[PDB]
């Protein structure tokens, strides 16, 4: 994970999800007695790209269809790197969290935010 | 089968398989388990109930329920009470397991039940630091996960 | 008035115009913004589920 | 036990089951044995077992025993809490404020509990 | 028992075909109710949707609910 | 870490948890108080109704605009149970119905938390207000309020309606939007003319619904706030509960190291 052997665009895509999780976990306990609704507009709005990335993270894996019965997905680095740099950007800022949960690639999240 | 609808359809156990119950006291524990060997009166599968350090009078109504319900014929019931000695108490999982494994080798099935592993952990850790061997976490001796 | 009945619907200041004008000229005043946007803004609905899930857990 | 054979019906009282526990952990450690988790004598589970599965109803009579129980650090996982309630058929409170409400039996009926 | 964490690794191969069809629609029911449950309350004016399910939720708890000593076959 | 950080913790969460007890109560209070401001503004609403309908019957040559064919209520302090999003979802689905069917739409924003939702959003409006006492006066809505109706004298406005929540019971705040504009035997002697009345009238009946609304609404935010404070203190006893069982196992591991010290050294000496 340095810039001189995976390149700056991975680098940067990957130090952008780690910040964006971390202010999430400093949040947690305000969030936890008071509610999101106290938050900042920006605070609100980091929130709700940390779940979106939380929920991208997940994968359903092929040695794992025994158990859930849903199929597996194999995702290139390519396709990793712009299905969160999209969330970051806000290029999916309109789609429900569940959306992401599970879905391999990014257009299989939009493909599942049309249910 | 263990004849309950929630384990049978949403937690199976398969013939062969090493199934934890786990919780807190007080909660169904041994219920669920004398429920799934009383469920095998019919099936073919030979069961065996190993009862570790819990008290007569508990070991005793078990064993009026399995009559009570057709059961203890098909039941082998192997028992070390709170007030035995610790080494039976370490001992007795294996004297079951022994038992069932007669079923096991000669092509046919059985279900064994471990009444309290963690009270057989408890009598393997007394035997342990009167031996006066090194502990390690929580005091129990550092082979306790080979146990 | 009524034979029966009386009513007086009393004001609670003096409501001449001038100072309703005023008053609107002043809520017009508190009502200025940098971006007065076009009108047809919407979309909030995403938003505004977001927000309602996050309020049913913390109940 | 003497009166049980009697063919009676008995009621042992124990004044602290806890001070029982301690006494146990005293006398381990005067001994030089080694001790166990949370510095308990490493002969816990049997020293009690011991003791309670005396209390019993046999086919000539039944002791019946009230025990009363301290909580060390008001921690109900530490070992000697953990131990005992193994062995406790019912759970009697005493409650402060039905006292002062004027009910002297004084037991809580929605923290008092029994297995039976 | 809780559905939340309660697996079987090997059981998916154990069970029969009668259950192991039927059993599908029970733990995803359990599943959509686990996130509305506490909510349920004031979830009588929300969206006719989360309604069918939350309905079908209530129902499946009930149902996984059994007595002692008695098994079904 | 260990059990020293952990006791700083549950002391921390046991002070909180006691003045949320106690915000939960003064709610209580303030909401009786928001109460009975509701009820000493019924009168002159009732009569006025009769009257403003018995002088038009009377007097049909004239047909004021109002009889023929958005205020928003949002809250100054936060605490609320989701109250002001509650009805920013009505205003927004309503809203939605008549840019479906193509017009436009001005507003008019009483308190702070709509400035905030209109600013977040880069929002319209015409005429705003905010820092209303919790006990509001109606001298202050006057120019708000004339801002809009003369936008329905201009035509500036076809049709004006009122956005608040209302005090259902002491555990509903449902939102709603009614529409403000558009709206026996003998007969009064009119003094100086009817037509003269008919204007006047019209005007301090629009007045006082909006003054109802903005009572109401205060009603609401003092009712949510007391479920809010509720669940925190709740809430916070769960943290204190479960951060207790973490103390406990710090407390029982750290002896028990400490006797393998002693043993292990004692081992060797
Ligand atoms: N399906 C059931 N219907 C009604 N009661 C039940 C059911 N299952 C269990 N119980 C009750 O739960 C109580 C505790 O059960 P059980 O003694 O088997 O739990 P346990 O975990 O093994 O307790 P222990 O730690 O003492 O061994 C008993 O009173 C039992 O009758
Ligand atoms: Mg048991």
């Amino acid at each position: 994970l340095d810039p001189l052997v995976i390149g700056q665009d991975h680098y940067d895509t990957a130090r952008g999800v780690q910040y964006v999780l971390q202010r999430y976990k400093e949040l947690k306990d305000i969030i936890a007695i008071l509610g999101m609704d106290e938050l900042s507009e920006a605070d609100k709005l980091l929130v709700a790209r940390a779940r979106k990335i939380q929920r991208f993270l997940s994968q359903p894996f092929f040695v794992a269809e025994v158990f859930t019965g849903s199929p597996g997905k194999y995702v290139s680095l390519k396709d990793t790197i712009a299905g969160f740099k999209g969330i970051l950007n806000g290029d999916y800022d309109h789609l429900p969290e569940q959306a992401f949960y599970m879905v391999g690639g990014i257009e299989e999240a939009v493909e599942k935010a049309k249910k | 089968q263990t004849g309950y609808k929630s384990v049978d359809a949403m937690i199976p156990v398969g013939r062969g398989q090493r199934e934890l119950i786990i919780g807190d006291r007080q909660i169904g524990k041994t219920a669920l388990a004398v429920d799934a060997i009383i469920n095998q009166k019919d099936s073919g599968i030979k069961c065996v109930y190993v009862a570790i350090g819990q008290k007569q009078s508990t070991i005793a109504n078990v064993v009026r329920k399995l009559e009570e319900n057709g059961a203890l014929a098909n039941t082998i019931v192997v028992a070390a009470s709170a007030s035995e000695s610790a080494a039976l108490q370490y001992l007795a999982p294996y004297s079951g397991c022994t038992m069932g494994e007669y079923f096991r080798d000669r092509g046919e099935d059985a279900l064994i039940v471990y009444d309290d592993l963690s009270k057989q952990a408890v009598a393997y850790r007394q035997i342990s630091l009167l031996l006066r061997r090194p502990p390690g976490r929580e005091a129990y001796p550092g082979d306790v996960f080979y146990l | 008035v009524q034979p029966n009945m009386v009513k007086v619907l009393a004001d609670t200041v003096v409501r001449a115009g001038d100072l309703d004008e005023a008053a609107a000229q002043e809520a017009l005043k508190a009502a200025e913004k940098a971006l007065q946007g076009k009108g047809a803004e919407f979309d909030y609905s995403a938003a505004a589920a977001r927000l309602a899930e996050a309020a049913a857990q913390l109940r | 036990e003497k009166f049980r054979d009697e063919g009676r019906d008995v009621l042992l009282f124990i004044d602290n089951i806890y001070r029982y526990t301690l006494a146990g952990t005293e006398v381990s450690a005067l001994l030089g044995r080694m001790p166990s988790a949370v510095g308990y004598q490493p002969t816990l589970a049997e020293e009690m077992g011991v003791l309670q599965e005396r209390i019993t109803s046999t086919k000539k009579g039944s002791i019946t025993s009230i025990q009363a129980v301290y909580v060390p650090a008001d921690d109900l996982t530490d070992p000697s809490p953990a131990t005992t309630f193994a062995h406790l058929d019912a759970t009697v409170v005493l409650s402060r404020d039905i006292a002062s409400l004027g009910i002297y039996p004084a037991v809580d009926p929605l923290d008092s509990t029994s297995r039976q | 028992v809780n559905a939340g964490i309660s697996v079987s690794r090997v059981g998916g191969a154990a069970q029969t075909k009668i259950i192991k069809k039927l059993s599908g629609g029970i733990r995803t029911a359990l599943a959509q109710y686990r996130e509305l449950a506490a909510f349920a309350q004031f979830a009588s004016d929300l969206d006719e949707a989360t309604r069918k399910q939350l309905e079908h939720g209530q129902r499946v708890t009930e149902l996984m609910k059994q007595k002692q000593y008695a098994p079904m076959s | 870490a260990g059990a020293k950080e952990i006791r700083s913790k549950i002391a921390s969460i046991k002070s909180t948890q006691k003045i949320t007890n106690a915000m939960e109560k003064v709610a209580v209070s303030k909401m009786r108080k928001a109460q009975m401001r509701m009820a000493a503004g019924r009168p002159y609403a009732e009569r006025i109704r009769q009257v403003i309908g018995h002088l038009a019957n009377a007097n049909p040559e004239y047909r004021h605009p109002f009889m023929v064919e958005y205020i928003v209520v949002s809250s100054d302090r936060g605490l609320c149970g989701g109250l002001n999003i509650n009805l920013f979802k009505s205003l927004v689905k309503d809203m939605s119905g008549y840019r479906e069917q193509g017009a436009e739409i001005d507003l008019c924003v009483i308190g702070s938390k709509g400035a905030s939702f209109f600013r977040s959003f880069g929002g319209n409006v015409v005429a705003a207000i905010s820092h209303l006492g919790e006990e509001p006066s109606i001298n202050d809505l006057i120019g708000s309020v004339k801002v809009m109706l003369d936008a329905y004298l201009e035509g500036r406005i076809d049709r004006l309606f009122v956005v608040s929540n209302k005090f259902v019971n002491t555990m509903t705040q449902k939102p709603t939007v009614e529409q403000l504009i558009p709206l026996h035997h003998w007969d009064y002697l009119y003094e100086p003319d009817a037509k003269s009345l008919l204007d006047g009238l019209l005007v301090r009946y629009v007045e006082s619904q909006v003054y109802q609304a903005v009572v109401e609404n205060n009603a609401c935010e003092q009712a949510a706030r007391m479920i809010a404070m509720k669940n925190a203190t709740d809430n916070a006893g769960e943290l204190i509960s479960d951060l207790q069982l973490i103390y406990n196992k710090a407390r029982q591991a750290a002896i028990t190291q400490e006797i393998s010290e002693i043993v292990g050294g004692a081992a060797a000496v």
